[PDB]
């Protein structure tokens, strides 16, 4: 029903429901919550990532209060960019997405904001 | 040791520039001021010193100053010198302090030589003049080109704190890759040795090293993989250097912005042909013929027949052995590396068995004969013609179809064909000239094997070039071979000479920035006695061979006459009808022009050309893919020289278009040591690469020449509220971005298209830009990772009907157990 | 190899880098009590 339950339901998918992680595909799962570690954080990690750590990693640095904080930025939250702009800084600096660009915008919807995108991906969680 | 004419280039290009200030404001001399002087008997009595540091005695002379000998140890014997002979040295000064050379107060010619003197010797071998970078030869590795400085250079965020190096420059490369989306490339420049091809092996190493592990390497592998073969094929050991590239390498990358390579083109031009027939003494063949005949396994010494080392003609004897080189081990490495270049053991095997077929043809003796009726018709001796059918079926090729374009004089004139018989002599070019042709289209069908997997689909669109050359190089005796790679280093320096300060010049002045001209010296004299079409040593060539009545004398007597003036061009003082010299930016070089038309036309016949077009291998008949099949005189584009030229040219504006970036590689001695300065060759090296020429750019001040679009794209990030508002004018936004990351007036200025930025305030916004970068990184990675996410949870969803049928009828097949 | 030479950055430690012999360009701190006085404007000839 919370936050454990759903958590575990993130690991089976970005693992492809394997048992070990591999370190790349740890680092996307953490993210998609809103988990950014320091430099010296991310090399405190272990070796092999598995479930039973993944889910201690997850209570203490998951964010309950406000899930993404890491999204507000108040200079970058207020303003509002358009579409195509937008789009701009993420076809450039993107590590991961190819055609499901498109379907991240329709579940925001011209001019946005990061108190909007947000919003809408602590629905989305 | 060093020539007399280089000691003669090497003295005449020292000038006078800086007057002495050795005196103090009564009028007796300062507390022992120290000069360097050419005048000493330790200069005299060795060739490596040019100078030495002498100081001022506490005594007079200020008409013709009083020195003594300190550096290195003297006599310490008071001699008399003429102030002309005087100039200024730095003394507080120490060598390790500071990177960039234009940081010293006097920077003549001999106080350059010294900075550099004791950062090579302390082994600090990268040294910038910015843009330039020094990279001088060490002969041994110090280490610094090793994973953990690439990760260091990678990873580090001030720039200021790192030290010279070719990775200090493969980052700031791939920063404006990233930053701007403009295509850079990459230029390795110097001599004969001087370590291009090493310093290029570690600027890709660099683009190799990738910070996040989630990418796909496998075009990464044979690219890689590709640089040992080509190395194996192309480059061979010569009395310069011992790894000498024969050919030139360009490449074009697709480099992530964290890094690796994603796709590349490896474009290889100009493979001395006359190397894998003809080796000079000491000097050896390229490095694969020797890997295959001492590596090879024992099945493909049976299956090809392979004999020593010594046993074939196109291999010199004597020359076989490389001091620190194991061709064995160095093979093992080589069929890793075609394995990883998506090639079959099937399709090894037959590059192998062609380089095998080669060889062995070598070894066939051909001889006169009373036949045709005009006699000396040649014939394939009796005791090698099983050494030429078995060579015929190692290259896949008809043995009797070969033996006839060879031996049977094939000419048709007009309808009418006209059957006879080729000589001796004649014979010999027509063997030799189809060992060329097999050796070179297999080289280049690895290329295009290569190319074929690693290119990306739809081109290239932000790449980055590098290229990789054939250094100037001087032999006792030069040829056409040497006169072409001499023009690709003249034709690099006048690309050079243009972007660095003709253009920067009028960039400067059109701007309305600095009205200031910039002194230089080019080789646009050289280069147009060389290349300029109509007059220029290339195009008479062309012009002697195209003509049918046209010798190699008349040749020179061709040049000798028309290219007379402008000094450039000096026939030779002995034996002038076969040989003439060029006044390079290297110095005098000169050449014997025996064989040169002879050379300049050697590409093979169409009738052998069918041949291999028609062979039952399927990689033998991919050599000549789309080849012309030419009959009767050569046509000016099928001339190596013009064919040469033509390639050169478009690869220059290739390079034009992109925003080039200079390594300057140093080779301090030719007897191949490590920590041994020779004065003389270094200062030389110090003019071809206009190191000395580079420190007028100071004067600029501006270290940031871009528009105000370029500006925008690059930085917008520090405030996106005024970067993105469209009320407000470009001129207006750029502007203001530097008045919220807080400028001095004399940071910045204005500009009338462009916005120029000294270094002094550059990494002020660099960092100001990475504290707003940081935040976004992330940002970026959170929301790009919540719908990923998402993504296999909806792909998911889907799928729920279909496993609630699986799951029912588990609880079934639980409820009958 | 005993001492090297290192050069102060910008205390009771020193920020410094390694300059003779050429290092990895690191700004390390050291405690003053290894911190001894040189001579650089003296030429050693
Ligand atoms: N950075 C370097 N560190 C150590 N040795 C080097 C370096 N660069 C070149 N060398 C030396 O120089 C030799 C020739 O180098 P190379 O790059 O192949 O020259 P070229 O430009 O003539 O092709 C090598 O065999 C090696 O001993
Ligand atoms: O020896 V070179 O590769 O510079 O021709
Ligand atoms: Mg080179």
């Amino acid at each position: 029903s919370d936050m454990e339950e759903k958590f575990r339901e993130a690991f089976i998918l970005f693992s492809s429901c394997s048992d070990h992680i591999e370190m790349y595909k740890f680092f996307e799962l953490m993210n998609s919550f809103g988990i950014i570690l320091t430099n010296d954080e991310k090399a405190a990690l272990p070796n092999d990532i598995n479930m039973d750590y993944w889910l201690n990693f997850a209570k203490k640095h998951y964010n309950y209060e406000q899930p993404f904080k890491h999204i507000n930025n108040e200079q970058n939250t207020n303003v509002q960019i358009k579409i195509d702009n937008f789009l701009g800084i993420m076809k450039a600096l993107d590590t991961r997405l190819t055609e499901s660009d498109l379907n991240i915008l329709l579940q925001i919807t011209s001019t946005l904001n990061l108190k909007t995108v947000s919003q809408k991906l602590t629905e989305s969680i | 040791a060093v020539t007399n004419e280089e000691i003669k280039t090497a003295s005449k290009i020292v000038r006078r520039v800086s007057n002495v200030e050795a005196f103090d404001k009564s009028g007796s001399v300062f507390k022992g001021y120290q000069i360097w002087t050419d005048i000493s008997p330790t200069i005299e009595n060795d060739p490596n010193i040019m100078f030495v540091k002498c100081v001022v005695q506490q005594g007079s002379k200020k008409e013709k100053l009083t020195v003594v000998q300190i550096d290195p140890p003297g006599t310490g014997t008071p001699y008399d010198i003429d102030p002309t002979h005087a100039w200024n040295c730095n003394s507080q000064v120490d060598p390790m302090s500071f990177g960039d050379i234009g940081l010293l107060n006097h920077t003549n010619i001999p106080c350059v030589l010294d900075f550099l003197k004791h950062r090579y010797l302390k082994n600090q071998i990268y040294t910038t003049a910015v843009p330039l970078i020094v990279a001088i030869n060490p002969y041994k590795d110090l280490g610094n080109t090793t994973n953990e400085w690439i990760r260091r250079y990678r990873d580090t965020a001030d720039h200021t704190k790192l030290p010279p190096h070719v990775f200090t420059c493969a980052r700031e490369a791939l920063s404006n890759l990233h930053g701007v989306n403009k295509s850079q490339t990459i230029i390795v420049s110097g001599e004969s040795g001087a370590g291009k091809t090493e310093a290029t092996k570690q600027i890709m190493r660099y683009f190799a090293s990738s910070k996040s592990g989630n990418m796909d390497l496998r075009i990464q592998t044979a690219i890689m993989a590709a640089n040992p073969v080509l190395e194996a094929f192309g480059n061979a050991k010569t009395i310069r250097n011992n790894n000498s590239s024969r050919f030139g390498r360009f490449m074009q990358l697709v480099i992530s912005h964290e890094g690796g390579i994603r796709y590349g083109s490896v474009v290889a031009f100009l493979l001395e042909k006359s190397r894998i027939i003809t080796q000079d003494d000491n000097e050896r063949s390229y490095h694969i013929f020797y890997q295959f005949l001492k590596g090879a396994n024992s099945t493909m010494k049976s299956k090809f027949g392979l004999k020593g080392v010594t046993e074939y003609k196109l291999l010199n004897p004597n020359s076989t052995e490389v001091s620190g080189v194991d061709d064995v081990k160095d093979f093992e490495e080589v069929i890793e590396s075609l394995k990883n270049m998506e090639l079959s053991e099937s399709d090894i095997e037959v590059i192998f068995s062609i380089v095998a077929g080669i060889l062995t043809l070598g070894n066939v003796r051909l001889i006169e004969k009373q036949e045709a009726g005009l006699s000396d018709a040649a014939a394939i001796m009796d005791e090698d013609m099983g050494v030429f059918n078995k060579a015929c079926e190692l290259m896949y090729l008809d043995p009797e179809l070969i033996k006839r374009e060879i031996l049977i004089k094939v000419t048709v004139a007009g309808g009418t064909k006209i059957e006879g018989r080729w000589n001796k002599n004649d014979a010999e070019v027509l063997k030799s000239s189809l060992c060329k042709a097999m050796y070179e289209k297999l080289f280049l069908w690895i290329i295009r094997h290569l190319n074929s997997r690693i290119e990306p689909e739809g081109g290239f669109k932000t790449f980055m070039g590098m290229l990789d050359i054939f250094g100037f190089e001087v032999f006792k005796n030069n040829s056409l071979e040497q006169l072409f790679i001499n023009i690709t280093n003249e034709m690099l320096q006048k690309n050079f000479v243009d972007i660095v300060f003709e253009r920067e010049s009028k960039l400067y002045k059109d701007e309305g920035i600095s009205t200031a001209e910039l002194k230089y010296t080019s080789n646009k004299e050289v280069i147009n006695v060389l290349c300029e079409k109509g007059k220029s040593v290339l195009s008479y060539l062309e012009d002697q061979c195209l003509a049918p009545g046209g010798t190699d004398e008349k040749f020179v007597s061709s040049c000798a006459t028309n290219l007379k003036e402008n000094n450039k061009f000096t026939p030779a003082k002995v034996a002038s009808n076969k040989n003439f010299i060029i006044q390079h930016t290297i110095g005098p070089i000169q050449y014997c022009a025996e064989s040169f038309l002879l050379k300049n036309k050697d590409v093979l016949r169409g009738d052998l050309v069918e041949v291999i077009k028609d062979s039952p291998n399927p990689i033998v008949q991919q050599l000549f893919e789309g080849q012309v099949i030419e009959k009767g005189k050569i046509a000016k584009g099928s001339l190596i020289g013009s064919q040469f030229l033509n390639q050169l040219t478009s690869l220059m504006n290739l390079i034009n278009s992109t925003e080039p970036h200079f390594i300057r590689c140093i080779k301090p001695n030719e007897n191949k040591k490590p920590l041994e300065w020779c004065e003389p060759k270094i200062l030389i090296q110090l003019h071809a690469l206009s190191i000395l020429e580079a420190l007028v750019l100071r004067q600029l001040g501006y270290s940031y020449r871009r528009t105000f679009e370029e500006f925008l794209y690059q930085y917008k990030f520090v405030d996106i509220a005024a970067a993105e508002d469209s009320s407000v004018e470009n001129q207006n936004k750029c502007v203001n971005i530097l008045k919220l990351s807080g400028l001095s007036e004399s940071m910045y200025k204005i500009g009338k298209s462009m916005v120029f930025l000294k270094q002094e305030g550059a990494k002020i916004l660099t960092k100001i830009q990475r504290e707003k970068l940081v935040e976004w990184e992330n940002c970026v990675s959170v929301i790009e990772a919540a719908i990923l996410k998402h993504k296999y949870k909806q792909k998911v969803n889907k799928n729920i009907p279909s496993l609630l049928r699986v799951q029912a009828h588990i609880r079934k097949k639980m409820v009958a157990q």
